[PDB]
């Protein structure tokens, strides 16, 4: 369950800026 | 935090505040690794040159926080620590060598939609994510200018390649430290600052969709300084002593 | 700065 969170991950929802974190994995 | 924003609620659920009871004060952040144990800086608990070292019922712990100053009435846990470990090898006397400790609570925290474990990682997520360029993102209380703000803050960062981290300071860089930050041409900005230390640096894996602890806000030449960077002691590295301590 | 805490706790 680490990790995951109740108001993003579990609901499936992103934050506004994870986007960045992701775009920047190569 | 230096140029970042106001986090979103539940954004970072593992965020937890170093509290003093007398004076009352913000002493560091933290971050929740399972519903007992809690990871800081060895910093945030001893620092012998500035008379610095807290025991045990100098604090408080207080977890699902959104607000800096307030007593969130039905959304934070406040716990008392049963113990503190610090790391056996930290180096306090010449560069923060291993920054890190371990807090065990008296009692057990109950997780809810504001307080949720953050994983530690493993040999091979520390492999794939802790490279040049990629972002991971620091939370903290701490403050805004090298200045209080009102709710939790967060900014992402860029990792930095060795060898500038090590062409940017005098200090002695080890293999338990990585650094974060833009380069003064990138043209953009933050870092962590005074209050952040002992806070999580996350990563979000792109393989499984989970967040990752990869550092501790460790230390830093100012905030937010042109051609300097915030060190952070490396999790990955000291993996084998967190196993340890939990395990014994 | 800080409001107060619940003694509950100190
Ligand atoms: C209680 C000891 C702490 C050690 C680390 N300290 C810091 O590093 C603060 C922080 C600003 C926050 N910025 C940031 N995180 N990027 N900077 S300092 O006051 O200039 C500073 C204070 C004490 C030790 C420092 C150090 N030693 C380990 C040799 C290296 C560089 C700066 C040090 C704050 C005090």
């Amino acid at each position: 369950d680490c990790g995951l969170r109740p108001l993003f991950e579990k609901k499936s929802l992103e934050d506004k800026t994870e986007r960045e974190l992701l775009e920047s994995y190569i | 935090i230096v140029e970042g924003s106001d986090a979103e609620i539940g954004m970072s659920p593992w965020q937890v505040m170093l509290f003093r009871k007398s004076p009352q004060e913000l002493l560091c952040g933290a971050s929740l690794i399972s519903d007992r144990w809690v990871l800081t800086a060895a910093h945030c608990l001893l620092y012998p040159p500035w008379d610095k070292n807290f025991t045990e019922n100098d604090l408080l712990v207080r977890i699902g926080k959104h607000s800096r100053t307030r007593y969130e009435r039905n959304i934070e846990k406040i716990s008392m620590l049963e113990k503190i470990y610090i790391h056996p090898r930290y180096n306090w006397r010449e560069n923060l060598d291993r920054d890190i400790a371990l807090m065990k609570l008296k009692k057990p925290v109950a997780f809810s939609d504001y307080i949720h474990p953050v994983c530690l990682p493993d040999r091979e997520t520390a492999a794939s994510l802790l490279q040049a360029g990629y972002k991971g993102r620091v939370t903290g209380w701490g403050n805004l200018k090298e200045g209080q703000p009102s709710v939790l803050q967060v900014v992402n960062l860029p990792i930095v390649e060795r060898p500038v981290c090590k062409d940017s300071t005098r200090i002695r860089i080890t293999d338990n430290m990585f650094c974060a930050g833009y380069k003064p041409d990138e043209g953009k900005r933050g870092d962590a600052c005074e209050g952040d230390s002992g806070g999580p640096f996350v990563m979000k894996s792109p393989f499984n969709n989970r967040w990752y602890q990869m550092g501790i806000v460790s230390w830093g030449e100012g905030c937010d300084r042109d051609g300097k960077y915030g060190f952070y002691t490396h999790v990955f590295r000291l993996k084998k002593w967190i196993q340890k301590v939990i395990d014994q | 700065d800080f409001e107060e805490i619940p003694e509950e706790y100190l």
